[PDB]
């Protein structure tokens, strides 16, 4: 949410390396959004056995999230009951706007059918029923 | 000219040193082409010339190669 | 028609003397290329619009004589009609020409390959040993 | 003999213009040749400080096709044997490319030159790193 | 683009409807130059099956569609 | 003797480009002359259905000045006594003006032609007359 | 130096005979204009680079003799 508010969105184009003529190889062989997600935000490593620094630029966001949460629930009821009016209402408007914007794209009504064409050979696996229950 | 320089590369084995568009006429710059003469006589003349030569030493009972007849 | 130097435009060369002897004697790649390309661009360019008309007129002159075109008119010299086995039709000459020429190609390819290998010692760095021969060096 | 100093050009009208695309007749090859000659004139005046009068008859063109792709090379003004080495044509064009693109309304993906690729611009956007400002802001 | 760059066909002649026909013609014309080309085999209703990893949907597809 | 078929041209770089303005050397007069020759070539192929090979040596230029204003007129390809009547040059340019403006990045106020003025476009904006819709809306 | 027709480029005219008598006798505006402009563009263009040098050399030849130019 903070990396918005700029017209050339940071996840729109790749950065250039030291030699400012060719793209970074990680961003070249893949999409720029995958690069901004896996390298500029997370800086993800190669295995679960490779832990690294604490990566300050995530501590600020974590502290902001927890501070806002603590602000809203300072007293349980009588304080969350005043924020719920907006918090549980704004989504049902933004989502209607996004539904109207989505159902008029190119692949709409062509990607929805993939959601509603079941295959009767998948219903007999225990995994699907367990996941449905969970 | 496109066909001219296509056939030259394929039959004769000769390539031009600068490209030539359709405002040229390279064959027309030859004496026989631009003076309306038939050009095939120089082909068939070459083959008759050796048919006669070869069928004439065999009358003279030649011995060795043809070119010493 | 005549051709003249780019440096001293006041000396022009005819073809029968002057432009022939360059192509026949010189060994200078650049002078041969100049003569070759210049004779075609100075005099070939003039003849094209006339040749396009000569073709059209000659074709009518032949079709009005019960021939197909001027080509089939020219091949009329080799034709024989009704003498029992010595007949020879104007359309056979093309088969004979194209069928005798395919037996020469083996010898001409070796003769052509041998000359190429010997020009590469006269104009090195101008002839590739797997290509054709430039037209102005012949 | 001229195919190692040639440059390949590929043009894709119906992509860039989409429609509205003019038709590529010969009066477009004329404009293209004279624009390349202009580029060469500029390169030899702001690099080598000479003054050479290239014309549109010094740009030779070969292998035209429907894809609208061809080959070209450049010679000295009146010296047919003097081919400007390809590496200098690749600099003249790198210099005046933004101006050649305009004469045709193409945009560097529809006027590929096949051997000279675009480079110009680094991402020097943020002096502030807006995100931490938003951070403090809230 | 690869096909029309190979044989130098007109820009507006090769489209989605008559792609296979032009491919067949260009092969049967010059087998050598056609065989050395590289093609991509990919169809609709097959990119929908690209599995999205955990917590990698709201950040990979929605930002890519918003841009 | 040639001043009643001439057209006046006035160019104002530092206005349109503001800065970034290139300098107007002779390699710009060359490009301008060849672009005018291209315009004439097109006019005589889509109106009169002829094919005339105008070159950049058929555009004569007079009275160059610092304001970057000059005069020009056009002659037949190789016939110095044949001046294309001014009223046809005024049509060739009206036709290809949008394309001549681009080669230089000027915009029809910085490339005045002094006798041919721009016209193209009527105001066919509203199909709804938005104001009464807003009226009803509230 | 010589000048020749745009129509039939194979007849060229010198100046002392041929180009003088046109200018001296003809009454055809177009033929006079052709001869006039052509003699200057075909032969005036050659002499300019030489004249620019002749000037410079002659000026030194004079300044070395206690003259101004
Ligand atoms: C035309 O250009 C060629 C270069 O391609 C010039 O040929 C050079 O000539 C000089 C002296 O005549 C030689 O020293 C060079 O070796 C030649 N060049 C090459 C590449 O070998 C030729 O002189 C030019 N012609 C004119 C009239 O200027
Ligand atoms: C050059 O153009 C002029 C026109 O400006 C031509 O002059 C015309 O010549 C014909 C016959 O020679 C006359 O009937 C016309 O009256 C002439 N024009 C004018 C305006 O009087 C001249 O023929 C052209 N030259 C060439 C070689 O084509
Ligand atoms: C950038 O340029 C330098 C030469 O200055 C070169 O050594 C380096 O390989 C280039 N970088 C890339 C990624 O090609
Ligand atoms: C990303 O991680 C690597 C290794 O963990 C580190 O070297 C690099 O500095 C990190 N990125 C930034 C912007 O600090
Ligand atoms: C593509 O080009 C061929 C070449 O002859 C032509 O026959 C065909 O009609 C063209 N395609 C279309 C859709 O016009
Ligand atoms: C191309 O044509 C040849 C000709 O026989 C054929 O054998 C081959 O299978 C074809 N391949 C493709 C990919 O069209």
């Amino acid at each position: 949410l903070f990396n918005s508010f700029q017209e050339p969105l940071p996840w729109s184009d790749c950065p250039l390396n030291e030699n400012q003529t060719g793209y970074v190889d990680e961003c070249a062989r893949s999409s720029p959004v995958d690069y901004f997600w896996y390298r500029e935000t997370l800086n993800i490593s190669t295995s679960i056995s490779d832990s690294g620094s604490i990566q300050w630029w995530m501590l600020l966001c974590l502290a902001c999230a927890w501070s806002v949460l603590y602000m809203c629930t300072i007293r349980g009821i009588e304080t969350t009951g005043k924020a719920v009016y907006i918090t549980s209402t704004l989504p049902y408007v933004v989502l209607t706007i996004f539904l109207i914007r989505g159902l008029t794209l190119k692949g709409a009504t062509n990607g929805i059918v993939f959601l509603f064409t079941p295959n009767v050979t998948e219903l007999a696996q225990p995994d699907t029923w367990l996941d449905a229950g969970a | 000219m496109k066909k001219w320089w296509e056939m030259k590369r394929e039959i004769v084995g000769v390539v031009e040193p600068v490209p030539h568009d359709e405002t040229y006429c390279d064959p027309a710059s030859l004496f026989h082409v631009s003076n309306d003469y038939s050009f095939i006589r120089y082909y068939t003349r070459t083959l008759y010339q050796f048919q006669f030569q070869e069928a004439l030493c065999q009358a003279a009972k030649h011995e060795g190669p043809l070119h010493k007849c | 028609g005549k051709v003249c130097n780019p440096d001293n435009p006041q000396e022009c060369l005819l073809l029968e003397p002057g432009l022939n002897e360059i192509m026949a004697n010189s060994l200078d790649y650049n002078e041969r290329l100049w003569a070759w390309e210049s004779w075609r661009s100075e005099v070939g360019k003039q003849l094209r619009p006339l040749y396009e008309e000569y073709v059209v007129l000659k074709n009518e002159m032949a079709r009005a004589n019960h021939y197909e075109d001027y080509g089939d008119y020219w091949r009329g010299d080799y034709e024989v009609n009704g003498v029992d086995g010595y007949d020879y039709s104007r359309g056979q000459l093309i088969e004979d020409v194209e069928h005798t020429f395919e037996e020469i190609k083996p010898l001409y390819e070796h003769l052509h390959a041998y000359v190429r290998a010997k020009l590469m010692n006269a104009y090195p760095s101008y002839i590739s040993p797997i290509g054709c021969l430039p037209a102005h060096l012949l | 003999p001229y195919a190692d100093q040639s440059i390949k050009v590929r043009i894709s009208l119906k992509s860039a213009l989409g429609d509205k695309a003019y038709e590529w007749n010969d009066n477009e090859m004329y404009l293209f040749r004279s624009s390349v000659a202009y580029a060469m004139r500029q390169y030899f005046l702001k690099v080598k400080n000479q003054m050479i009068l290239f014309g549109e008859e010094d740009v030779r063109v070969a292998n035209l096709k429907p894809r609208i792709s061809f080959n070209f090379f450049v010679t000295a003004p009146k010296n047919v044997s003097d081919i400007i080495p390809r590496t200098e044509v690749e600099k003249a064009i790198r210099m005046s490319r933004s101006r050649i693109n305009d004469a045709f309304r193409l945009n560097d993906n529809s006027l590929e030159f096949l051997g000279i690729q675009p480079t110009l611009g680094p991402p020097n956007q943020p002096p502030v790193s807006i995100w931490l400002i938003v951070f403090g802001v809230v | 683009l690869t096909l029309i760059n190979g044989f130098d066909l007109p820009e507006g002649n090769v489209t989605q409807e008559n792609f296979v026909d032009m491919q067949q013609r260009c092969n049967a014309s010059d087998p050598a130059a056609y065989a050395q080309l590289v093609f991509q085999t990919c169809d609709i209703n097959a990119f929908l099956s690209e599995a999205v990893e955990g917590t990698g949907l709201a950040f990979i597809v929605f930002t890519e569609a918003i841009t």
